[PDB]
């Protein structure tokens, strides 16, 4: 739940509708332009001190890899 | 009198000038110091969420 | 769900005095805090994932950590 809510920020966008007429890439690519500014990272390194730099990239590593990708410790007790 | 009137008039405002100049750059200063405190904290923070995960 | 059974085999926990104060410090006004306990009391009965999510919230990981090796220890020693 709590990853569900930092989509905007990490460019994680949904599989939006195609119908005839236009294809993925363009939909996606228009898509991903319109929520450009939400995106955080590229915003702080073109302008910011580079300490917001670093501290914006390691919290961003520490939202995006969390325990529920990939890792569970139910084996480890038994 | 003119003289001495003149001459308080001058003085105050001087002094005036000063205090405000001296208040600008203390309060300059303080808010400086806020985005330092701020940026530790920050840093403090994602330290301890490390030794936890 | 989780519910109490009968017949206790163990009753040494003595847990310590509430602690009373006037009634601003706990849930505002008087009439307030009869409603947020009757509120609560149907969760008296019963534990079951409402208390497990709030429990994860409260203790993030170090908690669910400390919690996990010191359950291991104790089915360990039985």
């Amino acid at each position: 739940c709590d990853l569900l809510h930092a989509a905007p920020f990490q460019n994680i966008l949904p599989r939006v509708h195609v119908k005839e007429g236009e294809r993925l890439d363009a939909k996606m690519k228009r898509l991903e332009s319109k929520y450009a500014p939400l995106h955080l990272v590229p915003l702080i390194e073109r302008l910011g001190t580079p300490q917001q730099i670093a501290i914006a990239r390691e919290g961003d590593l520490l939202t995006k890899e969390r325990l529920c990708c990939g890792l569970s410790m139910f084996e480890v007790i038994l | 009198t003119t003289q001495s009137l003149a001459s308080v008039a001058y003085l105050i405002n001087t002094l005036a000038n000063n205090v405000l100049q001296m208040l600008d750059i203390q309060a300059s200063q303080l808010r400086r110091m806020e985005s330092s405190i701020n940026h530790i904290s920050q840093t403090v923070d994602i330290h301890k969420e490390k030794v936890a995960r | 769900r989780f519910v109490r059974t009968v017949l206790p085999f163990s009753q040494e926990f003595q847990r310590d005095k509430q602690p009373n104060a006037q009634p601003q410090y706990l849930h505002g006004s008087k009439a307030l805090n009869l409603a947020y306990s009757s509120i609560y009391g149907s969760y008296r009965n019963f534990v079951g994932p409402p208390h497990f999510q709030v429990i994860c919230r409260l203790l993030g990981y170090q908690g669910i950590a400390v919690v996990m090796e010191e359950l291991l220890k104790v089915v360990k020693s039985l």
